[PDB]
């Protein structure tokens, strides 16, 4: 009932936890997110995400699908800007069969010409569906506006590339980024000796391996949604800095979203700030993204098209308040309780815990128990929070919007 | 969307995570 | 054999010239370009350009097409950012029939629901064809990057609007912008008394009526063309300022394009500047756009994708040279001769002259004979040219590019 | 385009003018 963690000579982290539950769940996490694409292979990691049931050396495309379904299985693939994660769930008696599959897909895909060719239109489908959620518009643009290089890359292949990702490119991406050095093999409901064993033999992939440069920019998308999404961010702090915890707390001061169904959000600075003047449909939330080597911090509005000027300003002003001192301890206590509570809740599940343990394994090289985390959140000073707010107001801005942007301001309109 | 109630909880604060599966819909 | 020009009480300019040629050519010019769209009716003037043979009060859609073709006719519609121009050519005996058509299309279109509905997909066709020329990509983005309002608008409807321009919107656009006050009725090969007559009765449209605010921006379009187009501009000078003539001369110093088939362009500053180092396919030219209330001046590159850094820098540097003094009188003489020659040549034709006379009628309110123009070009000082170059280097930059932009710099990389 | 010769004259210096017609192709 304790997390066991080991690192191999070759750099591969292994974490497990025998909780003797009826279900077993294994993740292979990989420093292989969209940030690792260059201007020449854009979209490759997207295709790679979609491609997990193509034929491998060890099992046919048919065998992966039928074999996993036989036993009530699930094989699944997640990407952020920085990581990819291959997860298998099943009943505990069959982890053997699923590990076999997981190792095949990550260790020896074949990416046959005809299968890859065939999968190409899926790029468009998966992308098209994704872009239905207008948050994805704004957020992907936002990253593109903010950075010039890696974190700039969108997670979904750009149109000009759909049809045009090659077998060779898929191969290169895997061979170059799926290396022992850049993987974490996480395991809930299995024995740690057996994970070590598996990783020693089967994840022995010879280590085949720029800082993200935030520049600041602005990207507008005209349509006629009549609701305008906008995000406004400044450079923040990377994960693992105590600055990072400062921003996280500032996020929860300003308000990152609702705690009550149909809520008024009495406790959200931002929400009440907007609402003191504009009395119609809107939403607002602090945005906080913290990456290996950078971070974005700010807020996101959803306003009427006509009201976006009035809303974005009202929101920005609220952050200026914090930056110029106005923050009670009541407020910062509320913030920390929220963050503390929300953290613990986010690791309530098998899903959430696995993601956290694997996440940390890559990012640091270690496990931080929830107790220590809470200490680090308690350890943030109201001065640190006022500093983080100061940092945003004064820092160089990146912005992205979409909607009928008639009354949506440019950065240089404050 | 035609009301604050329904609209709220849309404002993003998660940098995005794309997840696609074998036998579970994409998100 | 002299240009006759009159202005009505109601503001409508009329210019004619009886050259007793076998062909007659009438233009109705209108302050109705894309600049006059707002964020709500984007694309309307595009549809309006495509719509000229829809049914009018006076003649059916059928009658316009058949009637004009009967007599060997041509009816045609041009847009810039600032103007639209309806032109009819024919044999001189039939101007009566074509004037009838021109007046119908501009004075009383019906824009029937079903016809407008039906014409919608043409928006996509005309647009799609246009965007084949990659210059259009860069130049339309460039305007969008540079301005925040009118001159920002592209001449081709944005995708989100194709299908969605309404009869009502077409009507508003015509009723609001096709007014006596904002028109010029130009006429080569017809009697000026008869143009006055026509305009007095038939162009009596009651006058139904922001400065373009240059902000400066940057728009990148990733594809894989392997040739990178880029334009880099700074705010310039509006038409009618003597500053304007200064920029025009600077354009011809730096080099605006080739005088010889297969030419080396021994005389083009820019071309030789790039070519001293980069010895492969490229092209470069000064870009100069002068509008009512603003202007863009700079250069456009077409380079290898890998070379764009090296080319854009080499080009920018050449302008810095002019700005820091280095300009002989030999060079400025060459420039003026080019501009002078090219101006006179651009009005060699019926086409070109009509466009010039109509252009001026709107922009000033008068005709400037070519002799006076040449004086104004002669009247520019090498000091004025060095100033114009100075203005560019120091002025706030707008940029647009498209291609594989891997080695294409951002503004802030100089 | 595979040569300087052919490439030259593409660099733009005309702000664009769209022209569509009745019986002449668009440009």
């Amino acid at each position: 009932q304790d997390l066991e963690f080991t690192r191999l000579p070759n750099g591969l982290v292994i974490a497990s936890l025998e909780n003797y539950a009826p279900a077993s769940r294994i993740g292979l996490f990989i420093k292989a997110g969209s940030r690792y694409e260059n201007s020449n292979n854009l979209g490759t990691s997207h295709l790679l995400r979609l491609a997990s049931s193509l034929t491998t050396k060890g099992a046919s495309s048919f065998k992966i699908t039928r074999g996993i379904e036989a036993v009530g299985g699930k094989l699944s693939v997640t990407s952020t800007r920085e990581n990819m994660a291959y997860t298998v769930e099943c009943l505990r008696d069959d982890v053997d069969i699923l590990m076999e599959f997981l190792l095949n897909v990550t260790t020896a895909p074949e990416f046959r010409r005809w299968e890859v060719a065939a999968l190409q239109p899926q790029l468009r489908i998966d992308k098209a569906v994704a872009l239905q959620n207008p948050q994805a518009h704004v957020i992907e643009n936002l990253h593109a506006a903010a950075y010039r290089n890696a974190l700039a890359n969108s997670l979904y292949c750009p149109d000009y590339r759909i049809g045009k990702v090659t077998p060779v490119e898929l191969h290169d991406y895997v061979q170059n980024h799926f290396t022992s050095a850049r993987m974490a093999l996480i395991g809930l409901g299995v024995s740690h000796p057996v994970l070590k064993q598996v990783a020693e033999q089967f994840l022995n992939i010879r280590g085949g391996l720029a800082k993200a440069k935030y520049h600041g920019g602005e990207i507008r998308e005209q349509n006629g949604d009549s609701l305008v999404h906008a995000a406004l961010v400044a450079e923040s702090a990377a994960i693992g800095s105590a600055e990072a915890n400062a921003f996280s707390v500032l996020q929860h001061v300003l308000g990152a979203g609702p705690h009550v169904k149909r809520g008024s959000n009495a406790t959200s600075s931002l929400y009440q700030a907007v609402a003191k003047g504009v009395h119609q449909p809107f939403d607002v939330s602090a945005f906080n993204a913290s990456y290996s080597d950078s971070g974005l911090f700010g807020f996101y509005t959803i306003s009427q098209a006509a009201s976006a000027g009035d809303v974005i300003k009202a929101a920005y002003n609220q952050v200026k308040t914090i930056a110029q001192g106005n923050l009670s301890n009541p407020d910062v206590q509320a913030a920390k309780n929220k963050l503390k509570a929300g953290y613990l809740m986010s690791v309530e599940s098998s899903e959430g815990f696995l993601d956290e343990v694997g996440s940390q394994a890559l990012a640091a090289g270690s496990y931080t128990p929830p107790s220590t985390v809470l200490q680090q959140i308690d350890a943030v000073a109201d001065a640190d929070v006022i500093n983080a707010a100061k940092k945003f107001v004064s820092g160089r801005k990146s912005m992205a919007a979409s909607g009928n942007l008639g009354h949506t301001p440019f950065i240089d309109e404050l | 969307v035609l009301c604050r109630e329904s609209l709220r909880g849309q404002a993003a604060g998660r940098p995005l995570v794309a997840s696609v599966s074998l036998n579970v819909p994409a998100s």
